[PDB]
C-alpha cells in the first residue's frame, strides 16, 4: 500500500513560518503530484496548489501567493509546505495527497492531516485522571470508562485504548475551550462487563506541541 | 476560476432510501477532444480526509461499492447513492479535475435518520488523582441515541446549577448511526467537598419520564 | 561472450524498447526487466537481436520505476540499465491536426487525440487519458507569404485564433508537457494549410 505520512500536529505564533512535511512510501516518488490542502472546521475544502517531485513544477492557487511554498527533497521521500505570515485564516487542517494513476482520476490518497493552530499562546500538557467503572456507568450488563483530558493546549491529542488492541465502542468528545483557555475532552469506551477483573485498559494520550505521552490504567471502585 | 455549487447543500435519510444530489461547475468540464467529463467525486466521513470515490464523472474507484453511480455532462452532474447504507454518513464534495485552478465544491452533508433510540446514561464523580490537584469535575455520559436533541440537567444537593458545565456531543455512528453525548460539571475542591447530592436528568424523546443517575459524594 | 553495454531506453508514447551492443557473435542475450520491489522478469529468451519490446510491461504502470539487465550466453555475465521512469521520461509522438474550419472572424483548429499503447482492460488509453490536465498544445499559425510567427497555446484539444480576412494560414501543433524535465516537447505535426 500507498502511504502518505503528514508531519505532527502543530503550534506557532502569528508572525515567522511551519515547515511541513509529506513523507511518501508505497510508490514511485516521483511521477505522482502531491496535493496541498487547507480544511477549516466547517468550510468545505481549499486547494492551495500542487507539485510534481523529480521536476519540482508548481501549481499555486491565487489566492494564496505569497503564502504558500511547495518544495519536495526527492531523495529522502518527503514533499514540503511552508507558510509565513501566519494569521487566524491561516489557522486549519492541512493535506497532502497523490495526484491521479490515471491521469485526471482526482485525488486517491490523503495524509493524515496537521493541524495548524495561530495564536500567541502558551503551550500545555493535559491531566489525564481514571474514569471509575461504576454501577453508576453499568448497564445492560457492560460498563463504560475512560479518561478526561483536561487543560492542554492547543488542537489536537489523541487517545487509543491498550494500544489499539480495543477498537470497538470507543467515544471522543470534541473538546471545547474552558473559561481558562484550555481545552478538554474525554474518551469512554463501553465494554462486555466480567472482564473488569481481569483486563486492563488504558489510554494512551499524546499531545505532541507540548510532547506528552500519558498512559493511564482504569481502575474500579470499592463501596 | 470554475466555480462548484453543489445542492442540496445537506440532505438528511433514512437507512436503505435512494439519495441523489447535483454538483454544478461554472462551465463545461467536457473535453469534447475525447468525449470525457472531467469531474471527480469525494466522501468525507467522520474522522478521516476525504475519500476518493469516483473520477471522469461516472468512473468508480476500486473498491468502491456499485451503489453509489456517477452521472451527468458538462456541467450537471449526480452522484446518485442507491439504496443507502448507515456506512455510507458522509460530507461529499464534487471537486474540478479539469483545468486550473483546482477548485471544489461547497460541499453535501449527509446525514441518516432512524427510529427514536434511548440514551444510556452514566455518571463519572472525579478520581481520587484529580482531587490531589484540587480540580473538581463531574461528567455526564448518555450513550447512542437518537435524535441528537437532549436537555442534560444538573443538581447538586437536588438544587438546579447549570453552565459550570459544558457540552460535548460526538457525530453520527457510522453503523447505528446514533449521536452520544458528554457534559462536564466542573467546580472547586471545596466546592465539592460540601454537597452529597449529585444528579444527572435527561430529557429526550425516548424518554417519558427524565431518567437519573445519581451518587453520592465519595460514596466508594 | 562479451558483456551488453551501453543498455538505452528508446521510447516513445510510451511503445518502449531496450537497446545494446554489441551485436553478436557466437553468443545470445536474455532481457530481464525488474518491477523494482519484485522480480526480474525476463521478456526476451535467448536471442539474437540487440533489443527488446518491453512495452507490454511498461503500459501495466507508466508511473514505476523501471530497471533492466541483459545476461549473455554462449551459442553468466551481465550489466544494469539505467533507470527508466515512463512517464517522465517517454518522448511524446509527433501529433495530428484533426480539423480546422473557419468561425467568424476566428479559425478553430483541432487536434487529435493520440493513442499509446497504455491499456486498461479494452481501451487503448490517449495522451489525454494519462496525462491529463499536465498536457498542453501549441499551435504555430501563418500564411507562408509575410511569415507571421504567431503563437497559441491551450490547455484542451482545440485553438480559437484570431485571423485576418481572406488570408490563407498554415497550421501546425505541438505536444507539450510543461512539467516536465526532459522530452518536454513532441516534434512538430505535419503542416495543415487552407
Amino acid at each position: 500500500q500507498v502511504h502518505l505520512q503528514q508531519s505532527g500536529a502543530e503550534l506557532m505564533k502569528p508572525g515567522a513560518s511551519v515547515k511541513i512535511s509529506c513523507k511518501a512510501s508505497g510508490y514511485t516518488f516521483i511521477t505522482y503530484w502531491i496535493e496541498w490542502v487547507k480544511q477549516r472546521p466547517g468550510h468545505g475544502l481549499e486547494w492551495i496548489g500542487d507539485i510534481l517531485p523529480g521536476s519540482g513544477s508548481t501549481n499555486y492557487n491565487e489566492n494564496f501567493k505569497g503564502k504558500a511554498t511547495f518544495t519536495a527533497d526527492s531523495s529522502s521521500n518527503t514533499a514540503y509546505m511552508q507558510l509565513s505570515s501566519l494569521t487566524s485564516e491561516d489557522s486549519a487542517v492541512y493535506y497532502c495527497a497523490r495526484s491521479g494513476y490515471y491521469g485526471n482520476s482526482g485525488f486517491a490518497y490523503w495524509g493524515q492531516g496537521t493541524l495548524v493552530t495561530v495564536s500567541a499562546a502558551s503551550t500545555k500538557g493535559p491531566s489525564v485522571f481514571p474514569l471509575a467503572p461504576s454501577s453508576k456507568s453499568t448497564s445492560g450488563g457492560t460498563a463504560a470508562l475512560g479518561c478526561l483530558v483536561k487543560d492542554y493546549f492547543p488542537e489536537p491529542v489523541t487517545v487509543s485504548w491498550n494500544s489499539g488492541a480495543l477498537t470497538s465502542g470507543v467515544h471522543t468528545f470534541p473538546a471545547v475551550l474552558q473559561s481558562s483557555g484550555l481545552y478538554s475532552l474525554s474518551s469512554v469506551v463501553t465494554v462486555p462487563s466480567s472482564s473488569l477483573g481481569t483486563q486492563t485498559y488504558i489510554c494512551n494520550v499524546n499531545h505532541k506541541p507540548s510532547n506528552t505521552k500519558v498512559d493511564k490504567k482504569v481502575e474500579p471502585k470499592s463501596c | 476560476d470554475i466555480v462548484m455549487t453543489q445542492s442540496p447543500s445537506s440532505l438528511t435519510v433514512t437507512a436503505g432510501e435512494k439519495v441523489t444530489m447535483s454538483c454544478k461547475s461554472s462551465q463545461s468540464l467536457l473535453s469534447s477532444g475525447n468525449q470525457k467529463n472531467y469531474l471527480t467525486w469525494y466522501q468525507q466521513i467522520p474522522g478521516q480526509p476525504p475519500k476518493l470515490l469516483i473520477y471522469w464523472a461516472s468512473t468508480r474507484e476500486s473498491g468502491v461499492p456499485d451503489r453509489f453511480t456517477g452521472s451527468g455532462s458538462g456541467t450537471d452532474f449526480t452522484l446518485t447513492i442507491n439504496s443507502v447504507q448507515a456506512e455510507d454518513l458522509a460530507v461529499y464534495y464534487c471537486q474540478n479535475d479539469y483545468t486550473y485552478p483546482l477548485t471544489f465544491g461547497a460541499g453535501t452533508k449527509l446525514e441518516l435518520k432512524r427510529t427514536v433510540a434511548a440514551p444510556s446514561v452514566f455518571i463519572f464523580p472525579p478520581s481520587d488523582e484529580q482531587l490531589k490537584s484540587g480540580t473538581a469535575s463531574v461528567v455526564c455520559l448518555l450513550n447512542n441515541f437518537y435524535p441528537r436533541e437532549a436537555k442534560v440537567q444538573w443538581k447538586v444537593d437536588n438544587a438546579l446549577q447549570s453552565g459550570n458545565s459544558q457540552e460535548s456531543v460526538t457525530e453520527q455512528d457510522s453503523k447505528d448511526s446514533t449521536y452520544s453525548l458528554s457534559s462536564t460539571l466542573t467546580l472547586s475542591k471545596a466546592d465539592y467537598e460540601k454537597h452529597k447530592v449529585y444528579a444527572c436528568e435527561v430529557t429526550h424523546q425516548g424518554l417519558s419520564s427524565p431518567v437519573t443517575k445519581s451518587f453520592n459524594r465519595g460514596e466508594c | 561472450t562479451v558483456a551488453a553495454y551501453n543498455l538505452t531506453w528508446k521510447s516513445t508514447n510510451f511503445k518502449t524498447i531496450l537497446e545494446w551492443e554489441p551485436k553478436p557473435v557466437n553468443q545470445v542475450y536474455t532481457v530481464q526487466i525488474s518491477t523494482k520491489s519484485g522480480d526480474w522478469k525476463s521478456k526476451c529468451f535467448y536471442t539474437t537481436d540487440t533489443e527488446c519490446d518491453l512495452t507490454d510491461e511498461i503500459v501495466k504502470d507508466v508511473k514505476q520505476t523501471y530497471l533492466a539487465r541483459v545476461f549473455s550466453y554462449p551459442a553468466p555475465l551481465y550489466e544494469n540499465s539505467p533507470e527508466f521512469t515512463p512517464y517522465l521520461e517517454t518522448n511524446l509522438g509527433q501529433p495530428t491536426i484533426q480539423s480546422f474550419e473557419q468561425v467568424g472572424t476566428k479559425v478553430n483548429v483541432t487536434v487529435e487525440d493520440e493513442r499509446t499503447l497504455v491499456r486498461r482492460n479494452n481501451t487503448f488509453l490517449s495522451l489525454r487519458d494519462v496525462f491529463g490536465k499536465d498536457l498542453i498544445y501549441t499551435l504555430y499559425y501563418w500564411k507562408s507569404s509575410s511569415s507571421g510567427k504567431k503563437t497559441a497555446k491551450t490547455n484542451t484539444n482545440e485553438f480559437l485564433i484570431d485571423v485576418d480576412k481572406g488570408e490563407n494560414y498554415c497550421f501546425s501543433v505541438q505536444a507539450v508537457i510543461p512539467s516536465r524535465t526532459v522530452n518536454r516537447k513532441s516534434t512538430d505535426s505535419p503542416v495543415e494549410c487552407m
